[PDB]
RNA sequence: GUUUU
């Protein structure tokens, strides 16, 4: 129902189930709702990976930044 | 579905049914479906949530832990060689 | 499989982890695949602490059916 | 590849480790596609098989798919 | 009427959610589906103004709305 | 660009997975399901917030179930 | 089912141990109440509104 | 692909 093709290189904040807000660059996705994000930032609190993938089955809510 | 059947088996009885939450409550199992939900008519207080008023209650299968029952409602063999036949 | 080996223990006593540090022993009379459970002639420890200390608790009844979302471990006592 | 390691570990001793954090060390009997696991000849520490023994079971051990985190060898 | 179906011809009002984790959401709604994933657009969340918002059903405590 | 063409690319290499829990894994993908499931190889396995709690030696079928994370590197 | 509580006045206790007393206008097979004129049980919440069947340990009829 | 295993 979201079309997050309109995120492409976009700034997204991702909050996940168990409390785990995540920052990133929308660089791919799918329709499980999976995620690939880039530099991405996970706010636990400040903790930096880099190119990650989200499991799409516990991301709770999706806005942009 | 084996417990759908058991649980119908055991309609008209008074049962004893403790949630997860540790809420208890006693009642004649009026209604069994699938999800295991049950239906009580005669709601008591045997840990009791702070209700008076309400006869008949619904209570989410999700969230039973526990349901008491006597040994006489029920055939043993019945639900043994049940078991050993249901597939898995 | 494990089902089946579980089908072995029929009329069998039984050792049950639960969730919440609750033990169940009694004798297996039913289960299906959710691991939902009736048995019989059973008793129920609950380990609680409270006030900073460890206390146990029982409860015996005759016939009982479980849920088996709560579930943990089944083996033989 | 998932499929086929579950077959590729039968008899094999394994450590599961459930969602509570409880591990048990045994041998694989069997497992099925809902992560269902028997062990036989269990023993059960926390967190760690270094940590203190809290149980040992002489016969099978069901361990219930949902609450299995990982199936572990070595 | 199903809640669902009542949500599905929702789609133009506005509407609070309440996720399971204190936190508020008020917004208009743009898009729903069968497992109550939302799109809401003119949106405000608790415990920040945002022109879209997704949420997983699975996250919802309740859903109030208007008179 | 899919999920599970990046998952693809790291097998063989080292991934860290963090679950929706406080604890993570690293170490070598080797493979993983549609339900991404994951096998890996010699994971070591992490308390946060930190604590080594173990050393595998073998394969792990990591549980996709509670994983949230999974970070190539 | 719940097919004879409609326009009833019901109970619910939540799985988090609180209770509400309202009027169900309408449920689905995942026991999602959509109800009307909630309040506790002492200050009212609203007129219509939707609770989700995962946070209702019990209904009630009242 | 998401609430009752």
């Amino acid at each position: 129902i979201l079309d997050l093709a309109k995120y492409k290189d976009s700034k997204i904040r991702v909050k996940l189930m168990g409390g785990k807000l995540v920052i990133g660059v929308l660089k791919g996705y799918d329709q499980l709702m999976n995620l690939v994000l880039d530099d991405t930032v996970e706010y636990m609190n400040a903790r930096k990976l880099g190119l990650t993938v989200i499991r799409g089955t516990i991301l709770v809510s999706l806005s942009s930044a | 579905m084996l417990f759908f059947s058991f649980f119908k088996t055991l309609v008209d009885q008074e049962v004893v049914v403790e949630l997860k939450n540790d809420i208890e409550i006693k009642g004649t199992l009026q209604s069994v479906d699938q999800f295991l939900n049950l239906k009580l008519d005669n709601i008591s207080s045997t840990k009791y949530p702070h209700l008076g008023s309400v006869r008949n209650i619904f209570i989410r299968g999700s969230t039973v832990r526990y349901v008491y029952l006597n040994k006489n409602m029920v055939d043993t063999n019945l639900l043994q060689d049940a078991t050993r036949r249901e597939v898995m | 499989t494990p089902l089946d080996l579980l089908k072995l223990n029929l009329d069998e006593r039984v050792y049950i982890k639960l969730r919440g540090a609750r033990t169940l022993v009694g004798t297996l009379q039913a289960f299906d695949s959710h691991s939902n459970i009736v048995l019989s002639d059973a008793v129920e420890t609950i380990y609680q602490l409270n006030n900073e200390e460890l206390s146990e608790s029982e409860r015996r009844s005759e016939m009982v059916f479980i849920r088996g979302d709560t579930v943990t471990l089944i083996s033989t006592p | 590849v998932t499929t086929e390691f579950l077959s590729d570990i039968i008899g094999k001793t394994v450590n599961v480790k459930l969602a509570s954090g409880l591990l048990y060390s045994g041998r694989l009997e069997s497992i099925d596609g809902f992560m269902n696991v028997a062990l036989s000849s269990a023993t059960e520490h926390y967190e760690s098989n270094n940590n203190k023994l809290l149980n040992k079971f002489n016969s099978d051990v069901f361990l219930r798919g949902t609450q299995v985190m990982y199936i572990s060898e070595q | 009427m199903l809640p669902l179906y009542l949500l599905t011809n929702a789609k133009g009002q506005q509407m609070q959610i309440e996720l399971k984790n204190g936190e508020i959401i008020q917004g208009i709604l743009t898009n729903v589906d069968n497992w109550m994933n939302l799109t809401l657009s003119n949106v405000t969340e608790y415990s920040v103004k945002l022109n879209e918002i997704y949420i997983r059903g699975t996250f919802i405590k309740f859903i109030k709305l208007q008179d | 660009i899919l999920p599970l063409e990046v998952i693809d690319k790291t097998i063989n290499q080292k991934v860290l997975i963090v679950l929706q829990s406080n604890r993570e894994f690293e170490g070598t993908l080797v493979g993983f399901d549609d339900f991404v499931n994951v096998i890996l190889e010699d994971a070591v396995e992490w308390l946060i917030d930190n604590e080594k709690v173990m050393q595998h030696h073998g394969r792990m079928l990591l549980s996709g179930n509670n994983i949230a994370i999974l970070v190539p590197g | 089912t719940l097919k004879d509580y409609l326009n009833k006045r019901v109970v619910i206790i939540l799985v988090d141990g609180e209770s509400l007393i309202a009027s169900l206008n309408g449920f689905d097979k995942n026991t999602n109440l959509f109800l009307t004129n909630v309040f506790n049980r002492k200050e009212f919440i609203s007129k219509a509104q939707l609770l989700r069947g995962s946070e209702i340990a019990l209904v009630g009829l009242i």
